């Protein structure tokens, strides 16, 4: 027979043979959610949504040279490429706040803020705004294993003036470029590894990968990805003016005839990055998934800074094998396009002879670049093209290249394999998935290709749901100014007809940090809470609903008062029977284990009903007095509070006894 | 993976005896069952017999149409599998394969084919075929044993050559055809090794 | 007894499509300490057979991941993912219920897929010096053609009518058809046509000497 | 038999389920041979 | 043409950054001194096909890099690792 120790061991045998090609595949091929994306650029956009506005629009980001930074504007610029140490091109793109910094929020004095590169202060007030963009609340990150991986170098700051005398040693990690990082896990309590890589340019992808490395492998649970590139001295300017290679007008055109050299620009970027399984285990929110990657080296070619062929095609071609897919499924690819009039080309036949070849004819393959919109980040390259595409996928539309008007005769663009971008295309969902590419191609010779696809079929349906019940809305801040700055946001959020009240509450209650400076207010409808945080926002706290304070010490130590026997009235809790059930059911728990020794109910003498006894007589109030305390203590241990010790005047000692756990409610009916 | 390493095929006379050989390297001979697959051209796989390991007994089983004409033994000390075959008939000239396991086939060795022939070695000859339809070959006829070799203008031509398997006929002996395509001197060179001899037929155009 | 197994006897496939196979067994074929009692096989042309599926849900360790199976009852199903260059040779669909079987099965072959072709023929009498020797042979032969199907039948026969037939292709799969019929003296004397149908062509066509 | 048959499909369990966790060591712990090391440091050590 | 990995642990000292930068219009002064071309000069001039990445962990460099090395060879992307680092001064700055 099967004596059931040969056939009860086939079906232990068959059942982890299966729990081993699938481990494999996690293992191996795991794919990785994108959470939440932040991102500083120049011309004012500091949001993700902006960045998408000036992308629909097929705008600029094109300034003149800050004059706020010290540099020498009438001793630098020189129309002739020669006479070094000066520049011949006057554009470019530059942030418009990259000297602002709260010190005081952060614990930092002000002298080592005023001793910091400015990248780390940005990097550090994006990691912020990256965390609270993912509904998760801060201060519970403590302690956790999240990595931090960055692109970063240093461009020099202060190093061109004597050191000031702090004898505690501020000037050293302040520029150091291994400082960007566990700065942030410091301040911000990561236990995770924390890299700060170099490559040239192609470091953000670089990071990303080693990032998914560590998040397959299980060492980590969330990854913070990105790059940072703020000028601080000229030089790069002056340099590249000596071997002509900046553009004239300094605009990118990308894939255009004509381009005559590159635009560089300054930006902090930084994504949040967590597998896929415990992103939807938690009930995180899911942008796009990243399926593979692939690295690889130029090697040796014709020069050290010059592109090659068959290292791009190679890379793209593990980039596809690495997961399992294969040149097709394709909707459209972010290509590396600076302006070269040399590396388009090369990059451009590169991508038909893997991706056009032989490709199907009812459509080419989208070509486009975003560095003819922005410029050149030269550290956030392939993170600003994440972007970019997570932005695209969540939109439902491709947005467009500028400066195509027609291609570069160099692409031998008949083969109808790969047609350039020349205006917004619909992307909407249907029969097959929606992916494309990002390709970051270093200058020291890595060259990195990244696969993002659009994040699977979920229902995001349930936001709107709302009561005639009180809210409660809780603000808190570090300062005064913040509460009331943050007292206006919310104020004018509360404004616009579509702005779910509880909601917001929910929001603020759940995906918030609580600070020193707090205030609250409870409301009913929606205009009243308007007025309440209007109040808030304009300094003063004088009506019914706000109550507001500070403290300083992060918990409390709850002592129950249970008080005697002369504070009652008629109609305790007449509604609070009907709104809150925990009070009806220990009321009415209270109420059979009474019923025994009297004919009357409780609820009935509470709710003033006829046929019931008043409150002028004791043997009819002590008891009422009794029910009424404990629903109370009940209720209050039902919402968090946890007492530590109870206090009776003159008869509260039996219900002291009760909720202590000393008695029984029956002795106490008793 | 493992390796079962087979031997035993050759020229046979209808009645009489052969055993086969098979080894196996890499795992435990004693363990598995051993089951017999003949391969014949014509036809696709048969099973025909199969032994059981020991410590489950010795007993073998056959199919109806070699049931007391095989025989199937084996060695676990020396580990091999032997398959003795007893009067031979001539539809039998076929390639031999050992399966490991009873019943899930799991594994299929290279093969020896053996066969059982009637007729002596015999050299061929090679007729030419004029075109009456600008192809044109020849004809290569009664010959024995296998293989033969066929060559247009010593090796030069190569495009165009379609050479055919030698399918046995009623009789005994092997016939094939060698046909190039040219349109529109030519000679095709017929090399019988066993017998050695060698022919040089020019075919008109 | 034993239960009746088939599939698809051919099914040229093109790469790059996901191809599948069936088994539509007659009676129930399912195992109760495993899942189904079913076994897929697959044998490439010119050298030994391999197993692919066992239960008909496993995996076999070796072959590519692109084959599966599925299925129960009676209806089952390889689902190939894939095709590839090295995909060609005949499948096989196995049962274990109770043995020994004898259900083997013919097998499905599988080649490259290709459009229509219609054959060149050509018909060759024996030479001169060959009717001198005291035997004739004409042969019929039938060039770049696809797919298969096309059966020659002399007119002027049967039971001595030996094709041989160009082996299974893996460029473009195009075989050529060629016939043995042996003639004597006397044979041949009074027969002094071969006939061609085929999907390539409209008409049989027939060519004679 | 029922022996015969629930036990051969379990000598080709116990062989994929090796072959699958084998893998599996090799995928995670793989050990790294060194091969050649190069220094210079101070001292004239080279 | 094979593919063999640099991984390289090394930071930046100052070096000839203090002086004027002279006329090389080729730009011989920026991938000298920077530290992303450490590890790609080494793979242009050698001729390795591999990931190339110059880390920074501030004195703990050279045994990330060797984990990354790691993590490469046993996934399967490189065949040899060039795992190391480098420290030579050229200003008594960090004495001072």
């Amino acid at each position: 027979t099967d004596s059931e120790k040969v056939a009860e061991y086939l079906r232990r045998a068959t059942l982890d043979l299966r729990a081993a090609r699938q481990r494999i595949r996690e293992l191996e091929s795991d794919p990785i959610a994108i959470v939440s994306m932040a991102c500083r650029l120049p011309g004012g956009v500091n949001t993700p949504q902006r960045l998408w506005e000036l992308l629909r629009e097929g705008g600029e980001t094109l300034s003149g040279f800050p004059t706020d930074r010290g540099w020498d504007l009438a001793r630098l610029h020189h129309p002739d490429p020669d006479n070094p140490g000066t520049s011949y091109v006057d554009k470019g793109g530059f942030l418009d706040d990259a000297a602002g910094f709260d010190a005081e929020f952060f614990g930092v004095s002000p002298r080592e803020a005023a001793a910091m590169d400015p990248q780390q202060r940005l990097l550090l007030e994006t990691s912020w705004e990256l965390v609270e963009n993912a509904g998760i609340d801060p201060h519970s990150l403590r302690g956790t294993a999240t990595g931090v991986f960055l692109g970063v170098a240093k461009f020099g700051y202060g190093e061109d003036t004597a050191a000031a005398e702090d004898v505690e040693g501020y000037s050293v990690t302040g520029v150091a470029p291994a400082v960007a990082s566990g700065r942030i896990s410091y301040t911000m309590g990561l236990e995770g590894p924390s890299i700060s890589v170099d490559t040239a340019c192609s470091s953000s992808l670089v990071a990303l990968h080693l990032a998914v490395e560590s998040l397959r492998k299980g060492e980590s649970s969330m990854a913070v990805v990105g790059g940072a590139a703020v000028m601080a001295t000229p030089g790069v300017f002056v340099d590249f003016s000596r071997q002509r290679a900046l553009a004239a007008d300094g605009r990118s055109k990308a894939f255009g005839a004509g381009a005559d050299g590159f635009g560089f620009s300054e930006g902090v970027t930084l994504v949040l990055l967590e597998r896929l399984s415990e992103a939807r285990r938690n009930g995180h929110e899911v942008l796009a998934v990243v399926r593979g990657s692939a690295l690889n080296q130029d090697g040796a070619s014709n020069g050290l800074s010059a592109p090659s062929g068959p290292a791009q095609r190679r890379v793209i071609r593990q980039a596809l094998e690495s997961c399992g897919l294969e040149p097709g499924d394709v909707d459209a690819v972010e290509a590396h396009g600076t302006g070269t009039a040399l590396g388009d080309p090369i990059e451009a036949n590169a991508l038909l002879d893997t991706y056009g070849r032989d490709r199907d004819a009812d459509r080419p393959l989208w070509l486009g670049s975003v560095k003819s919109n922005i410029g050149h980040t030269q550290a956030a390259a392939g993170v600003t093209g994440l972007l970019k595409v997570v932005l695209a996928l969540r939109n439902g539309e491709l947005p467009a290249t500028l400066h195509v008007e027609e291609p570069t005769p160099h692409v031998d663009w008949s083969s109808g394999g790969v047609a350039l971008l020349a205006g917004n295309q619909p992307w909407r969902r249907g029969e097959r998935t929606r992916r494309a590419r990002v390709s970051a191609f270093g200058i020291s010779g890595t060259n990195a290709h990244v696969i993002v696809e659009e994040a699977p079929e979920r229902e995001h349906r349930e936001t709107t749901a709302h009561d005639g019940r009180p809210v409660p809305l809780v603000v808190s801040a570090r300062t005064t100014a913040a509460l009331r700055a943050q007292a206006a946001q919310i104020a004018e959020l509360l404004e616009r007809p579509d702005a779910d009240l509880a909601g917001v509450g929910l929001g603020l209650a759940t995906t918030r940090a609580r600070h020193e400076h707090r205030a609250a207010v409870v409301a009913s409808t929606r205009e009243e809470a308007v007025r309440g945080l209007r109040e808030i926002a304009a300094g003063a706290a004088t009506a019914d609903a706000v109550v507001e304070g500070v403290t300083e010490v992060d918990g409390r130590n709850v002592v129950f008062l249970f008080p005697g026997q002369g504070s009652q009235w008629a109609g305790m809790g007449a509604e609070l029977l009907s709104s809150s059930p925990v009070f009806a059911g220990k009321i009415r728990a209270c109420d059979e284990s009474m019923a025994p020794m009297q004919d009357w109910k409780v609820s009935d003498v509470l709710r003033q009903a006829p046929g019931a006894p008043g409150l002028d007589r004791v043997d009819v109030v002590q008891p009422v007095l009794f029910a009424v305390m404990v629903s109370l203590a009940e209720l209050w241990r039902s919402y968090g509070v946890e007492p530590a010790a109870v206090v009776g005047h003159s008869q509260g000692e039996i219900a002291a006894a009760h909720v202590a756990g000393a008695l029984t409610l029956e002795d106490a009916a008793k | 993976e493992v390796q079962l390493v087979q031997s035993g095929g050759g020229l046979v006379q209808p009645g009489r005896s052969l055993r086969l050989s098979c080894t196996a390297s890499g795992f435990t001979f004693g363990d598995y069952a051993m089951s017999w697959v003949r391969q014949a051209p014509g036809k696709g796989l048969e099973w025909v017999g199969f032994i059981r390991s020991k410590a489950y007994g010795g007993t073998t089983e056959y199919a109806a149409s070699v049931k007391g004409r095989f025989t199937i033994s084996r060695d676990d000390s020396k580990s091999i599998a032997y398959l003795q075959m007893n009067s031979l008939k001539t539809e039998d000239t076929a390639v031999y394969y050992c399966t490991r396991g009873g019943t899930l086939f799991d594994y299929w060795g290279q093969g020896t084919l053996v066969t059982v022939s009637s007729a002596s070695t015999k050299g061929p000859s090679v007729f030419p075929l004029a075109p009456s339809s600008a192809a044109l070959g020849c004809l290569v006829k009664d010959y024995f044993p296998e293989p033969v070799t066929v060559s247009w203008n010593s090796g030069a031509l190569t495009s165009g050559v379609h050479t055919f398997p030698a399918v046995l006929q009623s009789s005994g002996l092997y016939s094939l055809s060698s046909v190039v395509t040219v349109p529109s001197t030519y000679i095709c060179n017929v090399n019988h090794k066993p017998s050695n001899t060698k022919v040089d037929k020019k075919v008109e155009p | 007894d034993v239960v009746m197994t088939q599939s698809p006897l051919s099914l040229p496939v093109t790469p790059g499509e996901p191809a599948s196979i069936s088994c539509r067994s007659s009676q129930s074929l399912l195992h109760s300490n495993g899942y189904n009692y079913l076994d897929w096989y697959l044998q490439k042309p010119g050298q030994s057979p391999q197993l692919l599926i066992y239960l008909g849900s496993n995996r076999a360790s070796g072959v590519p991941d692109r084959f599966s199976g599925s299925g129960s009852g009676t209806d089952f199903t390889l689902k190939i993912s894939r095709v590839e260059a090295e995909d060609v040779g005949v499948y096989y669909c196995m049962q274990s219920l109770q043995t020994p079987r004898l259900t083997f099965g013919p097998g499905t072959k599988v080649d490259i897929k290709r459009t229509v072709a219609a054959p060149s023929v050509f018909i060759f009498p024996p030479s001169d010096e060959q009717l001198k020797s005291g035997t004739a042979s004409v042969v019929c032969l039938l060039n770049n053609f696809y797919p298969r199907g096309a059966k020659v039948q002399w007119k002027v026969q049967s039971g001595n009518s030996q094709e041989s037939v160009t082996e299974q292709d893996s460029k473009d799969s195009t075989y050529s058809l060629s016939s043995t019929l042996t003639l004597s003296k006397a044979d041949y004397e009074k027969h002094k046509a071969c006939e061609v149908t085929h999907q390539g062509l409209s008409s049989p066509v027939t060519k004679s000497f």
